[PDB]
């Protein structure tokens, strides 16, 4: 019932040129900009990844970004979102993803990153985001995705990490933040990504979870993150990537979702917003473009459903987890 | 346009200089109340500035060692008030809820009953706020609240109104705790089927009841070694869904559930009807046509295996 109504004049064409122009010019130089500096490293990752998927990575500033990244690695080995901010697993992953896109991993101290990640694992197998101890399956994913890209998944207690993630699996086939937490598409992406990386997708009930995920699709074509919520273009990534991992991507109406995603574009400014007619941002621009790639858009590079990076990049580093057939 | 633009240009400049001041003080090892004053000004509008919650914790830790017992107790009560004011403005910031957990976990005794009430309050505003449900489960475990009490909380909720998935999900975790095991016992399962059947007949829209019912259908041990009572209940549910199908012919949930009940009852005896219902369902829910074809294919193979088990 809760849903958007797409306008008859909503964009129905993919506007790559405008998106590339928008991201290439993002951060020049602004209130919400300023105000989101606490996530800058992830913001940089979102921008670089979407540009690379569109074949426009060259238009970004590699040299500047590599100096920024090195400046954000702390003595503990962890990486912060920005200079002067505190290290965290979120921005450690984002940094490693960026360096992988640029084939510049040894810009940072890899041994120390591995030690940092290792140190955040708890006795039950879970991971804290940082020294202050917040536990979330987001961080289980961040830890194993970071390690996988570095070729160091053996640094953590994998069986215990698996046990923890499976203890977050719910009655409906999905996954939440922590044991007992309600299922949410964002957490399902993290957990199915985790299970892909650790070769445990046989433990997912693909038919049950797949059904729960395809029921995210509302009459508008758009996807929400759990029942009775509004759709959001970023669920085009969270839901679709999960469905792809578990081999059930065809359970979505591809055409209606494509139409919804394109409607979220801003025809004047470029970029995508969470829903049609709202304010655009790099976060939603990445997830709209990546969702379209998962749906098979000709003009966009194929994207890894696990790592949200171009598949050609992961092929290069030889980390391509097997998905459910 | 201009006055609104100029206003946030003023906000920024002050947010920027306060942020600069905090970082300058921290580098200088000045872990003091002013710090606390500066960060309150920033975190008010921007609670997702995680590093600043870290700064507050470092200060509170430092001041613990330097201040008297009751100066320290005063500082924690002020922090609780600050946190609640922050949650009012943005009740979904991970950092804010975690800072509250960090704080309460340190206290040797905290008032857990008060925290459960805070949860009740935020849940009556947004009954789907998962941060708050996560915090409630934290408080419940800390206070050692028994599953039965939390089960009573969910009953009341599901009654008040719809909106609803978060409360059924919680029930799904509580029930196995009350009836623990290395499945639900049938007496429990039957009571749950009655409760959920009430819900989705009271509001056929009510997608959380249908999801939970699908789970209950599979959580039975372990049938068809169906008891006469469960056979009769399921058959009754089947006829009630058919009645609802008449009242609400655009309702896909009731159609899917009719298929699932027939499967639960006797897949081979209901093969004809099952196939008929698949066609009808696909017409009313075309976006799910591929899922429905795969589910039907699965059921057709199950049926071949049952037939070939003849004997
Ligand atoms: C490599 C990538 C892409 C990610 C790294 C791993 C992370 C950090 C994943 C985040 C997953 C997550 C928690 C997504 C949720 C985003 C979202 C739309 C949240 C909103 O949730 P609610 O609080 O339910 O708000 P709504 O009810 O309004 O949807
Ligand atoms: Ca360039
Ligand atoms: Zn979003």
């Amino acid at each position: 019932q809760k849903d958007v109504t797409i306008k008859s004049d909503a964009p129905d064409t993919l506007l790559l040129e405008k998106h590339a122009d928008y991201i290439a010019s993002y951060g020049s130089k602004d209130y919400e900009y300023c105000m989101s500096e606490y996530l800058r490293m992830s913001g940089v990752y979102w921008g670089l990844t979407v540009m690379d998927l569109m074949g426009q990575l060259h238009r970004m500033n590699k040299e500047e970004i590599l100096v920024f990244i090195k400046s954000c690695q702390h003595e503990c080995g962890g990486v912060s979102a920005s200079i002067g901010h505190d290290p965290h697993l979120l921005y450690t992953l984002s940094a490693v993803q960026i360096l992988t896109l640029y084939d510049s991993i040894h810009v940072i101290n890899v041994d120390k990153v591995v030690a940092y990640v290792q140190s955040l694992q708890k006795e039950d197998g879970s991971f804290a985001g940082d020294i202050w101890g917040e536990i979330d399956t987001r961080f289980s994913f961040c830890a194993v995705a970071t390690l996988a890209l570095l070729g160091k998944l053996d640094a953590i207690n994998v069986e215990k990490a698996i046990e923890f993630v499976l203890s977050c699996m719910n009655f409906d086939g999905g996954f939440g933040c922590r044991p007992g937490s309600e299922s949410h598409a964002g957490q399902i992406y993290c957990c199915t990504g985790f299970l892909a990386i650790t070769s445990q997708l046989h433990q997912v009930n693909s038919d049950l979870l797949g059904w729960w995920l395809c029921e995210r699709q509302l009459p508008s074509g758009g996807l929400n993150g759990r029942p009775e919520k509004l759709p959001d273009v970023c669920y085009s990534w969270w839901v679709l990537a999960s469905l792809k991992i578990i081999g059930r991507l065809h359970w979505i109406d591809r055409e209606k979702l494509r139409s919804f995603i394109l409607a979220c574009q801003d025809e004047e400014t470029g970029g995508f917003a969470d829903r049609p007619g709202d304010m655009v941002d790099p976060f939603h621009t990445l997830f709209g473009i990546a969702g379209l790639s998962l749906l098979g858009e000709e003009q966009i590079k194929p994207v890894s459903p696990v790592f949200c990076m171009p598949e050609e990049v992961l092929q290069r580093v030889n980390v391509q987890p097997e998905l459910v057939s | 346009a201009e006055a609104k633009r100029l206003e946030r240009e003023q906000k920024l400049k002050l947010y920027q200089s306060a942020t600069q001041a905090v970082f300058q003080k921290r580098q200088a090892g000045e872990l003091d109340e002013s710090v606390l004053e500066l960060t309150s000004q920033i975190l008010g509008a921007n609670p997702d500035f995680a590093t600043l919650w870290n700064c507050r914790r470092e200060v509170l830790q430092h001041l613990e060692t330097e201040k008297s017992p009751e100066e320290s107790a005063a500082l924690v009560k002020a922090e609780l008030g600050f946190l609640e004011s922050c949650l009012r403005v943005n009740p979904k910031s991970y950092g804010t809820w975690h800072h509250r957990c960090w704080l309460l976990s340190r206290l040797p005794e905290p008032n857990w009953a008060r925290e459960l009430e805070l949860c009740a309050r935020f849940l009556e505003a947004d009954e789907r706020n998962f941060h708050c449900w996560d915090y409630r489960r934290f408080v419940a475990a800390q206070a050692a609240v028994a599953p039965a009490e939390e089960l009573a909380f969910t009953d009341s909720l599901i009654t008040r109104n719809f909106s609803n998935y978060s409360s059924w999900h919680y029930r799904s975790c509580l029930l196995p705790q009350l009836h623990p095991q290395p499945r639900l016992p049938e007496n429990v399962l039957l009571k749950e089927l009655e409760l959920v059947q009430n819900a989705f007949f009271t509001d056929p829209n009510d997608q959380s009841a249908w999801f939970y019912h699908r789970w209950l259908l599979g959580a039975g041990s372990g049938r068809c070694e169906l008891s006469v009572e469960k056979s009769t209940v399921l058959q009754s549910e089947l006829e009630s869904c058919k009645e609802l199908q008449e009242l609400e012919p655009e309702n896909k949930w009731c159609l899917l559930t009719i298929i699932l009940l027939m499967r639960a009852l006797d897949p081979l005896l209901y093969e004809k009807e099952t196939l008929q219902y698949f066609s009808t369902l696909k017409a009313v829910d075309p976006m799910r046509a591929a899922y429905l074809d795969d589910l039907r294919s699965k059921f057709l193979l199950e049926n071949s295996v049952l037939k070939m088990e003849y004997a």
